[PDB]
């Protein structure tokens, strides 16, 4: 019998990224339950400034039982849900691709137009026509968001959600 | 707000309790000197029972109905065996903890809330003082009650108003099987619980000089 | 902390009396075990001289010792 | 028997933002219930000048029981439904992005157009072609609202909503 | 037994704005009932020159009871349905944004146009193309209704609607 | 580990003082175990108590044995 | 406010008399406990000389003592 909403700690060891859902296991080592395994998954946030781990299958070793308590995690000694990882993953690459394709388009067309008022022609050539395909592909790929990735060695804390036996 | 009043009550009561436990430890030997239970014990290691008196009772029931009496006496608790004489510590000592946790919720940042916090804490402190002293004097009344009861039993036993308790010692020699033994086995019991007599002709008076 | 100060120094702790022995052969005035002769006079904790604290916890601050006599000094109240 | 809609106080320790609903908890600190606690999630406001917390699972210790009172929170001593958070969040970034993209578009088109009456044409090139794509992306993402976040160390007051037994 | 539609006076403590509903409580203090609490939410007006507050959950202490008289408020010392709040909150911002974006559009187009009859061209550039996007965004956001807010330290009076026992 | 190495480095006085085989009986029997208590008193109730001078209890019934024991079951 | 003014100052309070003690051996003129001999010739509050104010809350402003008597002077008019 455990009261609703207690706090314990576990250990995350098998790495996962916020792209492919899969089974992840943590292990409660302090508090009441020691060595308890906890299998689940994660969620994808609408905005990537935090990340929570979907844990639903809690099991105690020794005797063949497995409770059906589902609850999620919290970071130890910060008490925050924002994942300790980097979030600046894919800003600069797509921004640079977009602006470079644009600048190429502009360079070729306007220095073609500037001939009214050989190597300069080849500059016009290269930027003028490699601008367009890279521009439409940049508008294709520009919308990819930035992810976070959980770690393979970071401990964690756990709050509870529903009561058990 | 009134949270300061409540914790002021707790702090004042606790601090006065600390001082009075210090004072009761300060005056020590005269206390158990004056409250000798061990001379009050009878022959067979039995605590004497506790008696209470009353002078000049009158109660009115209703219209055309009153009842008066000159002197009344009541047995409170019967006599029994005791493995040790008591002390005053289970009548006078009081508990002690520290009220330790004002949560960081109500902290005054303005002058007005500062001073009303101060005065509410102050009157809580005085209230705790009063409550602690009330507790002490109730304990005082209880221990005086018990001491008066046993000394009243001694006085009446001198007065020939109560029969003394009667005992029996059943002696047995050796006993047990070839596995267990006691050398001699004495069974001590008491039979006649002490009570008041009604034959007033056997009541013996006493006149001093 | 300084026990055998201005003595030879602390030699060891005898456990029969719970006491240190300095290098000069004298019983020092420090202790080493809890199983030694203390002179206690003051005590703490609620429900003294009674059954001790009851293991239960309730809605109110009502705390009662195991002999049933409650302790309103210990109890939380309004 | 708790009277309906009375006043207690609690403490929040775990932080989460107003983007992803999930488990958050508080613990009642004064009044009748001491050591009792209460789990839930938050609310979403259309205007971010207030923020309230959807708390439903109230647990009183001692027994293995969990009462069914769902209530919200208020700030002590201020008695306002706003949250201790920042509300100046997402004006400047989108405003500067839109205005810069538009200025770039204008620089390219007008400084090419007014030539009638090399590197200057390259300035025309750069702002001309990177204005347009950045402008349509700015018009795409301009509508993102301002956020607030619950505080990991801010205490709270609680009005009740219903009764218990 | 209480007569229909009677007049009492109460105390409001929590601040809430006419944008997001929530549990708000007043306290019956005078008249007959003492110490009664009153839980509800607000009402929405089409024009922001008045406010009323929905108040229905009427809880009386002493016995475990809570009656359900649903009632509103009337102003102490005026008995008028308007509220003590300001109503000029959302006029100047949208008006100034509209006029600024329009003036920018005009500046760019006409000062480019009248060139027939460098930094001035940059002024043409800037107002010319930041006018349009700001203009359509102003046309988007001009429709904001004016909010009013309850006071977190002002008491109230109450007109009743039905009887109770 | 410290107390065990102390135990082995003080070896011979231990089993010297705890001889077992000199105390066995004639037919290789371990003699039984006897417990003696002095000046006993119990309050079983109010109004009735029971006293006794000495009490004797048989703890372990004497059984057959082949090898005498040692401080194996007691000290290590 | 200063009870032992123009004297040796305050010594201590005695609750057996409910009186302060100045530092000269004269009894004070103030009080420290409510359990003392104060001369009162005035009272405040209603339902006096009856069973006290009844602990129910009536719909009317009529206030009834536990003798059943009615205090108009404590009740409100119309």
């Amino acid at each position: 019998i455990i009261k609703t909403g207690d706090i314990m700690f576990a250990v995350l060891d098998t790495s996962v990224n916020s792209d492919e859902p899969g089974p992840i296991l943590a292990t409660i080592v302090t508090g009441k339950l020691k060595g308890s395994k906890l299998i689940g998954s994660f969620n994808l946030p609408s905005n990537a400034d935090k990340m929570v781990i979907t844990f639903n299958t809690m099991s105690i070793p020794g005797a063949e039982k497995t409770i059906s308590i589902s609850a999620y995690a919290i970071d130890p000694n910060t008490a925050r849900t924002a994942l300790a990882s980097r979030t600046n993953h894919h800003y600069l690459m797509r921004y640079g691709s977009l602006f470079a394709s644009s600048f190429l388009q502009g360079f070729g067309n306007a220095f073609q137009s500037a001939n009214t008022t050989s190597t300069l022609e080849n500059a016009v050539i290269g930027l003028a026509t490699v601008g367009k395909a890279w521009s439409q592909q940049a508008q294709q790929l520009f919308n990819t968001p930035t992810t976070v990735e959980v770690y393979s060695g970071t401990g964690l804390g756990i709050l509870f959600t529903q009561d058990v036996t | 707000k009134e949270t300061a009043l409540s914790v002021g009550a707790q702090a004042g009561l606790a601090w006065r309790a600390k001082i009075i436990d210090e004072q009761l430890n300060k005056q020590a030997r005269n206390l158990d000197a004056i409250y000798d239970f061990n001379s009050l014990v009878l022959e067979h290691n039995i605590l004497p029972p506790v008696l209470l008196e009353g002078r000049n009772t009158l109660n009115l029931a209703d219209a055309q109905s009153i009842r008066i009496s000159d002197r009344t006496y009541k047995v409170a608790k019967q006599a029994h065996f005791i493995t040790t004489p008591p002390t005053w510590r289970q009548y006078l000592w009081m508990d002690y903890v520290k009220p330790e946790a004002p949560n960081v919720t109500l902290l005054p940042k303005t002058k007005a809330e500062k001073e009303i916090w101060c005065i509410y804490t102050e009157r809580g402190w005085k209230n705790g003082i009063d409550q602690a002293n009330t507790i002490l004097e109730e304990n005082i009344a209880r221990i005086k009650e018990d001491f008066g009861g046993m000394i009243l039993y001694r006085k009446l036993l001198a007065m020939n108003m109560v029969s003394p308790p009667y005992v029996s010692h059943t002696d047995l020699g050796v006993t047990g099987d070839g596995s267990e033994i006691h050398i001699d086995d004495r069974v001590l019991r008491i039979t006649a619980l002490p009570e008041l007599n009604v034959n007033s002709a056997e009541w013996r008076a006493a006149v001093a000089k | 902390d300084g026990c055998c100060s201005k003595m030879g120094g602390i030699n060891y702790c005898d456990s029969s009396a719970g006491r240190l022995v300095c290098n000069n052969g004298f019983y020092s005035t420090c202790y080493c075990t809890r199983h030694a002769v203390m002179d206690l006079q003051f005590l703490m904790g609620c429900c003294l001289w009674h059954g001790g604290v009851y293991p239960q916890l309730n809605s109110s601050g009502l705390v009662v010792c195991n002999d049933g006599y409650v302790s309103e000094e210990c109890s939380l109240q309004k």
